[PDB]
């Protein structure tokens, strides 16, 4: 019953730099297999590199796509594995999933810490962008904020109007 | 479908199991071994040694096996005082089970002094009284001359003589009762030697009364002579408990009430009646009764891993070995077999093996139970305020043996579960080999388990293979005829 | 319920050889059974279970044999502790009834004037086998002498 | 070395009842097939009935003669079994024994307590046996008495009369 | 696939089983003693000393148990799987006598 | 010869590493108590005992 905590992700300028980090709960008869795989909001998971034990040295095993750019490496002093992210992209954008083969061989992907978001959008060049005072750039904060809202409430709104379903059948058993 | 947890895997069906951890006591205050306990209720034991007014119905206790004490007895200790060496006595009491309140100093010998006692805080329904095993001297003729009080030891065993001094609360109140300051009481044993001196001085009011009763207590072993001695403050002793017998007691902080039970073992929950050899109802046991653990269950699978079969039957009137697992239709024994001859097919057990294999579980627990032998009275002992150190010191020491016990129990059964369900196993394949080892040639081995003859084989042979005298020449020849075609 | 009895009835023989006791069945009681020895003035302790295999203290002078519906327990020397009621007892039938029982004692020859040879191990043999059943006799004529007695309490307290 | 106890028995008038009971001592890895039995003073062995333990429901399986009479029940919590004697008849006489099988299965019936008799006298009726007085019944007591002594005396003598055989083999080796 | 992870599900719960019956005082702090203590002091080191050194048998002899425990198993596993699959061959291979 | 060495190996290093395992306290001398000390004994002799 060993629980996979993750943290480091959030929101990154395109090009930075990020420390993702899974740590291991409980105790884990191996942790030889340690895997980094992501899933981007699309559903397409894909599976992204290793960090293996003492015993056969930290080799990693990198996804093409990934060979030089996220860098996987475990501190092992205190139970930890890092990944670098450099060369940051917008396809990038992904919840990061630490995954782990309970046994001393693979044969499933089967501890799966609760994941997190990082988020690499585009549309913050500044070609014509920094040249807007404060005043410019409160006042698209001030129109851009009250849409914001009213379209959340509204799929909101909408969600429930799917979801009365089960508002009818609790009294209809 | 009992369950039981194991080494390799938890969880796991077995056929049998015999829980051996009494998790159930029926609750009430029982007498022991044929002894009624010592039934104080609401007194303190300071209050019984003194014998408050509150509780006059101990002047004689018969014999008592245990000792019940409420966790606060608020009718001890009528006058406001303390008790030095409370934990000692206590721990005292605990390995003695009668007293006898015998006279030793009677009030005829304090002539000089009043022997009238008297206490607003410790009233008698008003009236004032005070602890009828202490005498409180006061000043005759306003005058308090030399209390000289002795005894020579008499009745062959340690005599528990407890007395006291009075702290006043004022020079006027000290002067009024004893007429002379700069007192001091002196008491004297041929091992012992205590000189207390009174100090008057304010102090908070508790019950009304500023000052305070100090109590000590000694033990007079064997023709010793004890001297009291006092110029005033002393409450003398009028009544040496001499202790009958020595024992196994103790002091249970229960506040239930005695009833009639007949129990070999009594726990502050309640009392312990059973044959297992474990119990996780209350470390403080008293008496001849089992080991504490702080598990939860001690389940020991003397069966067998209980799988069960596909049940695919009457096709061909012949059932599958043991290989698929066991059968549901064998009721006379662990292992046997299942002979479908042609005059009819049945199970039958193998009543010598599992008898073999029983005696080898009930053995197996059996010795386990006879290794545990372990301290008997594990009563709880008191501590002062000021030990503390101490207490924690007791408490961690007794705490790490039950964990170890606890330890030393589960991990046991777990071990021993997976030593028996294997060896159950074993025992089957054993018996496997041992008829396929029997039949050497004349058997095609069917693979499930089974042994599908080559010769016509009535019931009497069948029977040679169960008991184990098959005589395989005699069938050589035709089954070795039967199986070149 | 099914029919079980020893056909060798309660018999009297000496020592020291094969004597055969045979127990029926009516029906196919596969071979679970079991042999009792019973000493007037004990408790019936236990010979052969499963109408083969000796019990836990064995005596290496009893044995067990049979099958389907016909038992037999043989003691192939027998001696003078033996002497007492043989049960056999089949465990199949629901009804675990009991055979009819056995009893073997020697054909008057207890007496010195026939076992002047015999050894001297069986005189405290007797010596310990004889007082019990001695008082158990003298309180079984006590207790039927205090039934006797007891109308007349009923009937003194009756008025 | 689990020794059965067993109590209850004694004198009872024809038609009454009785608390058997039997218990048990020492550690048993199962008393599943706690049983009843008993033996009348004609050594004529007759098995009464059974009880079993939790696993398998506390069923019970009585003699056809004693299908209703007597009832065997255990009170688990002091491990102890009663058997509660109701219809009593004079063939009840009987010394009565507790005895188990030590296995799961039954294979022999091994181990047996003292045994506790129990005795049910004809003639107590009283048709005409209440009339007397105290005196009638005292005399019969003081005529019944001596005789009662005198008949065991005899008895004792004529059994000391065939035990010499071990009073004179001790000093004839 | 399937005894492999059998046999790593047996060791995994071996391990935990073990990990779980232990559970004993939490807070083992130091205690001080004046030099009029020095018995009680003492005692307390012996008391504990000796809790220290069951505990080390406890552990050590252990895992020296259970290392045979498991040395023994994995062996006993590819022998039964062995037998399993010549148990399933009844007649139709030539026991190579290598294993094979 | 050969299988019967390696048993007896086995046999003498089980025993051996069992007594390795066992080392604790050497200097168990008793002590002595004071009689108004006596919770301390029967504490230290429960523990001892124990
Ligand atoms: C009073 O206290 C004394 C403490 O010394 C108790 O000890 C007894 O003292 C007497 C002398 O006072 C001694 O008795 C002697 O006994 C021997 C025995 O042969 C005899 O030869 C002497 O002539 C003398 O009588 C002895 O130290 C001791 N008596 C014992 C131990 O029996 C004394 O017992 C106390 N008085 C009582 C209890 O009545
Ligand atoms: C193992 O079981 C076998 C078979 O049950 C027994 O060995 C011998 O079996 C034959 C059966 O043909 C017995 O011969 C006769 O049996 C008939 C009917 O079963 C019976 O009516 C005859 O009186 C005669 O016994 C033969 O006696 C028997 N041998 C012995 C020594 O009993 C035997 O039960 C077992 N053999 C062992 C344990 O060595
Ligand atoms: C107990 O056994 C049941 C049987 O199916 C199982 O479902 C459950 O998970 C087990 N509990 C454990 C392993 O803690
Ligand atoms: C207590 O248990 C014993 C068996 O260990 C039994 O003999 C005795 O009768 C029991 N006492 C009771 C239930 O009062």
């Amino acid at each position: 019953e060993v629980k996979l905590v993750e943290s480091g992700g959030g929101l990154v300028q395109p090009g930075g730099s990020l420390r993702l980090s899974c740590g291991t709960s409980g105790f884990t008869l191996t942790d030889d297999y340690m895997t980094w795989v992501r899933q981007p909001p699309g559903k397409a998971l894909e599976w992204l590199g290793f960090i293996r034990d003492r015993a056969n040295g930290y080799t990693t095993e990198y996804s093409a796509s990934v060979k030089g750019r996220f860098t996987i490496s475990r501190d092992n002093s205190q139970s930890i594995v890092y990944l670098q992210m450099n060369t940051l992209r917008v396809e990038d954008s992904a919840t990061y999933y630490c995954a782990r083969p309970k046994g001393y061989f693979p044969y499933a992907m089967d501890y799966w810490g609760q994941g997190t978001s990082v988020i690499v959008c585009s549309g913050s060049d500044y070609e014509f962008l920094k040249s807007w005072t404060v005043e410019d750039l409160q006042k698209r904060l001030l129109a851009l904020d009250p849409m914001m809202e009213q379209e959340i409430e509204e799929i909101r709104q909408k969600y429930q109007s799917k979801r009365q379903p089960i508002l009818d059948a609790i009294e209809a058993k | 479908t009992e369950k039981v947890d194991t080494i390799c895997e938890r969880n796991v069906t077995v056929t049998h199991a015999k829980d051996i951890l009494e998790k159930t006591h029926n609750g009430k205050l029982c007498k022991l071994n044929g002894i009624p306990p010592l039934e104080l209720g609401d007194c303190s034991i300071a209050g019984w040694l003194l014998g408050n007014p509150k509780c006059d119905r101990l002047l004689s206790v018969p014999e008592w096996s245990y000792i019940m004490e409420k966790e606060n007895p608020r009718d001890g200790l009528c006058f406001p005082g303390s008790f030095s060496d409370y934990e000692e006595l206590k721990h005292l009491l605990s390995s003695v089970k009668h007293f006898e309140k015998v006279k030793i100093l009677p009030k005829d010998r304090w002539t000089q002094h009043t022997t009238t006692g008297g206490s607003r805080a410790c009233a008698v329904s008003g009236n004032p009284s005070f602890f009828r095993n202490m005498v409180w001297l006061t000043e005759k003729g306003s005058n308090y001359p030399v209390a000289k009080g002795s005894y020579n030891n008499t009745s062959g065993e340690q005599m528990l003589i407890i007395w006291g001094v009075h702290h006043p609360n004022d020079e006027t109140e000290q002067r009024t009762l004893y007429q002379n300051v700069g007192t001091y009481v002196s008491v004297s044993t041929s091992t012992l030697n205590k000189r207390s001196t009174p100090e008057t001085a304010t102090r908070p009011k508790v019950n009304g009364q500023g000052g305070r009763m100090e109590f000590f207590w000694t033990l007079l072993d064997m023709w010793d002579t004890i001297n009291f001695e006092s110029t005033g403050n002393l409450i003398a002793p009028e009544y040496g408990f001499k202790i009958s017998k020595r024992g196994s007691s103790g002091i249970i902080k229960t506040e239930g009430t005695l009833e009639n039970c007949e129990t070999k073992c009594q726990t502050p929950l309640g009392a312990i009646n059973t044959t297992l050899p474990f119990h996780n109802v209350h470390p403080l046991t008293i008496g001849e009764c089992p080991k504490y653990v702080k598990s939860e269950k001690l389940v020991l699978a003397t069966g067998l891993r209980n799988v069960p079969q596909i049940e695919s039957r009457g096709l061909f009137g012949a059932i599958a070995g043991f290989i698929e697992g066991g059968w549901q239709g064998m009721v006379d024994g662990w292992y046997g077999y299942h002979h479908s001859n042609d005059q009819g097919s049945g199970y039958a057990a193998d009543k010598e093996s599992t008898q073999k294999a029983f005696d080898c579980i009930t053995n197996k627990v059996n010795s386990v139970i006879e290794k545990i032998n372990t301290q008997f009275e594990a009563v709880g002992k008191e501590f002062g305020n000021l030990e503390k150190r101490l207490e924690n010191l007791n408490k961690k020491m007794e705490d790490g043996f039950i964990d170890v016990w606890t330890y030393n129990a589960e991990l046991l059964v777990l071990m021993e579960n997976e030593r028996t369900l294997d060896f159950h196993d074993s025992n089957v394949k054993n018996l496997y080999s041992k008829v396929r080892m029997q039949l050497r040639d004349n058997v095609k081995e069917l693979g499930n388990g089974c042994f599908e003859f080559y010769h016509k084989c009535d019931d009497e042979c069948m029977n040679s293979v169960k008991n184990g005298t098959y005589d395989y020449p005699k069938y050589e020849e035709e089954s070795k005829l039967n199986r070149n075609e | 319920d099914i029919q079980m009895t020893q056909s060798p009835a309660s018999l009297s023989v000496s020592v020291g050889e094969t004597v055969t006791i045979t127990c029926r069945a009516s029906e196919n009681i596969y071979s679970n059974l079991a042999w009792y020895q019973q000493k007037q003035g004990k408790s019936p302790q236990l010979l052969v279970y499963a109408a083969t295999n000796l019990a836990d203290g064995v005596p290496s002078r009893f044995s067990g044999s049979g099958s389907g519906t016909q038992y037999s327990l043989k003691i192939n020397s027998l001696q003078s502790e033996d002497f007492g009621s043989y049960y056999c007892q089949h465990f199949w039938g629901t009804p675990w009834t009991f055979g009819g029982g056995t009893k073997l004692e020697i054909k008057a020859g207890s007496d010195y004037e026939f076992l002047k040879s015999w050894t001297v191990e069986d005189l405290q043999k007797r010596l310990l086998a004889l007082d019990p059943m001695m008082e158990q006799e003298i309180e079984e004529i006590r207790q039927k002498y205090q039934c006797k007695r007891q109308p007349i309490l009923d009937a003194i307290e009756a008025k």
